[PDB]
């Protein structure tokens, strides 16, 4: 027998044994999520360990069969999916230090907290700091939580992340990649096809190319939000500058959806919310999913199996069992599909039912594929299928057809523009954040950004790509990107960029097959079986075909295209242009929230040039920061008659050019939001010799 | 006497598909009324005969082949089918004359923790002949040279069915009784 015949029977052994261990691992995970205790954690991890150990042991056996010998493409895809090793190539010493770093990075993020000015109070990220970032509209309180999270989680995570980059780069180069970012771009790598080949270097080219087209839309949205933030925070935001990072509706600025009350176009008009019309029609959690099921059966997709309804946890259990209240769709295996959702009769959970069933339908479609090929075409495809279901479910046409809205319902242009603005704050406001963050990591893994310039380049690209200024100067002791969950959890972040682009490529293509006449944001693919048939062409493929071919089946092109995304917000771009006639469109990286009160310092190099005796590069700059505090500390006690423990922390240094110059300012302790005016600082400086004029 | 069909379909012991057992039914008045009238069976695919005409015909020998397969493997218990059950476990001749009776037994043969008492053969050198039985649990090598597992390219030919009460109908246990009728061309 040839090597393809020997690899064929090895896959038969794997597929049977993988199916049981995968099912047992998923079955154990479900019991923990549906009943959180101490016993279920042990069973969940034990079953997960068996599946992981079997997959890792079986992965090296798959590498015994070279891929070039395998003529058949179906077997070649399965071994290629199984022959991936990852951290296996690392030595025992390196593979164990990496787990120490990865676990310590998650532990620091999970146990991160800040102590309020109220001394006897600790504020955790959820729900303590998230409430301040999402709901609070106070500049001082938002800067407290934003800077506090960076100073606590980021500073501790800085040394671990530097070692994380070095260890992960060694693993990637061992697997013949150039860097760990190159390893992450292999999720979009197609090499065996003809004309469907996608390189790792092609991904960055397409991501950068598509972002160049979103920039005109984002700048108009950035300009509108900037003008609205000037009303909410007078004199604290420049009319032609960037946006302070702590005023973007959440801890990281990932989504702008929490800025909607500040930036609502027509606040007099209410939103199209049917949650109170469901309560008046005796809707229940099962009723929500029953109506969601009819949507998929309308377009020709299969209805949910009878096992789904019994097995799924569609509501919070009445008995006192702790459950995870995060909606997820479960493909346990062996034809067992479940949805775990703490459903409420609200409308937001109604749209979630269509999103989570959009995953089950995808899982049901490729359930006949070989076990190794039972997944989405790439990491962005699965979360795009669910999102396009919510786009059709939130349409007023869909809501009127369900009786949740009166038949004689006027969809006014005011309400429609409010909807698109709500979508843009979530869909468009995240694209520059996703692109910039993953671009930073790609360059950090590549070695293009030295570890002494990690923060210099992080906030330089934030002010240039996202148009967001740091409220305070962070200088090489912080790891601001690591403060995000995904960065500290070793998760690739480009999937959230491609999924958004794929989302509106699928939606525009399905709406075209549905013969939708009008704007793209009013499209409902319901009752159009042809749209479901076109969708099923991509869905049933799974991982069997390259994602470029799978994309071509539903969209018609094998390349990422952002014009469908720009078509969705075309009515909003027209309205944004009319509003920004008298407002500045664009941002200037010069302005900073602390620049006005910042005092420049000029260093006169009186020592001999090129002498090894004096290395005045970085070890002497901290003395001035801890010295300027003493001058202000004495000044307040003598003049203001109040004693304040000024320290090196209170003095902030920005735009540090070693041996040349650096800008500085001082803030009151625990009140970094209010910075001391430079005149009072210069008054203390004028007391001593005048170095700068 | 009455043909003990209740001793076949209601038996508490159904063998594995690779080790299927056959019982000879003869010298008894053939009463099939319990089969077609009852909706217990999920499949009543008769071949070469009609279910309604079973009562009219008589003077034949009946063989009852009992085994348990997966929900999706009942498709392969048709004459002319291909699969790991038809090729390596249980093959029906193209000129098969009889009826195939299967019914879901998730309540019986499936447990919350997994029922692994049923096995099927997925590795073999060549396909089974019609009504041929292979019960040899010897290690399998693709080339054919004997070897001792665990090793590379050396596998056991029998793998257990993992039967749970939470799996889909395609992965739930089904008890299949294949009835073979001695034709008038004896
Ligand atoms: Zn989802």
């Amino acid at each position: 027998s040839t090597t393809e015949e020997q690899a064929k029977t090895f896959l038969q052994k794997f597929d049977h044994e993988a199916e049981d261990l995968s099912y047992r691992s998923s079955l154990a995970s479900w019991n923990y999520n549906t009943n959180i205790t101490d016993e279920n954690v042990q069973k969940m991890n034990a079953a997960r360990a068996k599946w992981s150990a079997f997959y890792e042991e079986q992965s090296r056996i798959a590498k015994t069969y070279p891929l070039e010998e395998i003529q058949n493409l179906t077997l070649k895809r399965q071994l290629q999916a199984l022959q991936q090793s990852g951290t296996s190539v690392l030595s025992a010493d390196k593979s164990k230090r990496l787990n120490t770093i990865l676990n310590t990075m998650s532990t620091i993020y999970s146990s991160g907290k800040v102590l309020d000015p109220n001394t006897q109070e600790y504020l955790v990220l959820e729900p303590g700091l998230d409430d301040i970032m999402e709901n609070s509209e106070d500049y001082n309180r938002r800067l407290w939580a934003w800077e506090g999270w960076r100073a606590e989680v980021g500073k501790q995570l800085r040394p671990f992340y530097e070692e994380y980059v070095v260890l992960e780069n060694e693993m990637a180069r061992a697997n013949n990649y150039e860097d760990y970012g190159d390893y992450w771009r292999g999720d979009y790598e197609v090499t065996g096809a003809d004309g469907y080949d996608y390189s790792r270097n092609q991904l960055i080219a397409d991501v950068e190319r598509t972002f160049a087209e979103i920039k005109p839309l984002y700048e108009q949205l950035h300009a509108y939000v900037r003008a609205k933030l000037m009303d909410a925070y007078p004199s604290r935001i420049s009319p032609t500058g960037c946006l302070p990072a702590h005023l973007l509706g959440d801890m990281w600025g990932r989504f702008w959806t929490n800025l909607y009350p500040l930036t609502v176009p027509f606040g007099e008009k209410p939103s199209i919310d049917v949650t109170k019309e469901m309560q008046n029609q005796s809707w229940d959690a099962k009723r929500i999913f029953k109506e969601a099921e009819k949507f998929f059966v309308s377009i020709g997709l299969p209805n949910m199996t009878q096992e789904f309804w019994v097995n799924s946890m569609l509501t919070e259990p009445g008995d006192g069992r702790k459950v995870v209240c995060h909606p997820t769709a479960w493909d346990l295996g062996k034809g067992d599909f479940r949805i775990k959702m703490c459903t409420k009769v609200t409308m937001d959970d109604f749209l979630t039912a269509h999103h989570e069933m959009g995953h089950i339908q995808y899982d049901m479609a490729y359930a006949t594929q070989p076990f190794l090929l039972r997944n989405g075409a790439n990491e962005g495809f699965h979360e795009a299928v669910g999102e396009i279901m919510s786009l059709s479910a939130a349409t007023p046409h869909y809501l009127k057809a369900l009786g949740l809205l009166p038949p004689d319902f006027y969809e006014d242009n005011v309400t429609e523009i409010n909807f698109l603005l709500k979508q843009a704050l979530q869909i468009v406001g995240t694209l520059p954040f996703t692109y910039m963050l993953e671009k930073w990591r790609w360059m950090v893994f590549k070695g293009e950004i030295p570890k002494e310039q990690w923060m210099q380049k992080w906030w330089e690209m934030k002010r240039e790509i996202v148009g967001v200024v740091e409220p305070l100067p962070h200088d090489e002791t912080y790891c601001d990107p690591a403060c995000l969950f995904h960065v500290a959890e070793d998760y690739s972040f480009i999937r959230y960029y491609t999924r958004t682009i794929y989302q509106f490529q699928f939606h525009e293509a399905l709406c075209q097959t549905a013969k939708h006449e009008g704007p793209l944001y009013k499209c409902d693919i319901s009752n159009s079986t042809e749209a479901g048939q076109r969708l099923l062409q991509m869905l049933h493929l799974g991982k069997s075909e390259p994602w470029t071919l799978a994309l071509e089946n539903i969209v018609g092109v094998k390349t990422m295209d952002v014009k469908p995304l720009l078509n969705y917000f075309e009515p909003l771009l027209t309205w944004l242009k009319e509003q920004n006639r008298n407002s500045p469109v664009g941002w200037s990286t010069d302005w900073t929230p602390y620049s006005d009160q910042s005092i420049k310092v000029r260093i006169s190099l009186k020592s001999a040039l090129g002498e090894k005796a004096y290395e005045w590069n970085d070890n002497e700059m901290y003395l001035f920061q801890s010295s300027v505090a003493y001058a202000m500390r004495e000044y307040f006690s003598k003049v203001r008659n109040e004693t304040i423990p000024f320290g090196e922390k209170d003095v902030w240094v920005s735009d540090l050019k070693p041996r040349i110059s650096f800008n500085f300012f001082v803030t009151t302790p625990k009140n970094v939001s209010d910075i001391i005016p430079r005149t009072e600082v210069e008054e203390a400086i004028r007391m001593s010799r005048g170095r700068i004029n | 006497n009455l043909c003990p069909f209740g001793e076949v379909f209601n038996a508490t012991k159904f063998p594995s598909v690779y080790a299927w057992e056959r019982k000879k039914i003869s010298n008894c008045v053939a009463d099939y009324s319990v089969l077609y009238n009852s909706t217990f069976f999920s499949t009543f695919k008769c071949y070469g005969v009609s279910a309604t005409k079973l009562n009219d015909l008589c003077f034949s020998n009946v063989y009852a082949d009992s085994f348990v397969v997966k929900g999706d493997d009942v498709r392969q218990i048709a004459p002319g089918q291909t699969g790991v059950i038809a090729d390596y476990n249980y093959k029906l001749p193209d000129d098969f004359m009889g009826c195939v009776l299967a019914w879901n037994t998730r309540n019986i043969d499936a447990t919350s923790t997994g029922n692994y008492n049923y096995k099927y053969r997925y590795l073999r050198h060549g396909k089974l002949r019609p009504f041929e039985r292979d019960i040899s649990n010897v290690p399998f090598s693709p080339d054919g040279k004997p070897c001792t597992p665990p090793a590379l390219n050396c596998y056991w030919p029998l793998n257990d069915y993992g039967f749970y009460t939470t799996t889909g109908i395609g992965y739930q246990p089904y008890r299949v009784v294949v009835l073979s009728f001695e034709g008038s061309l004896e």
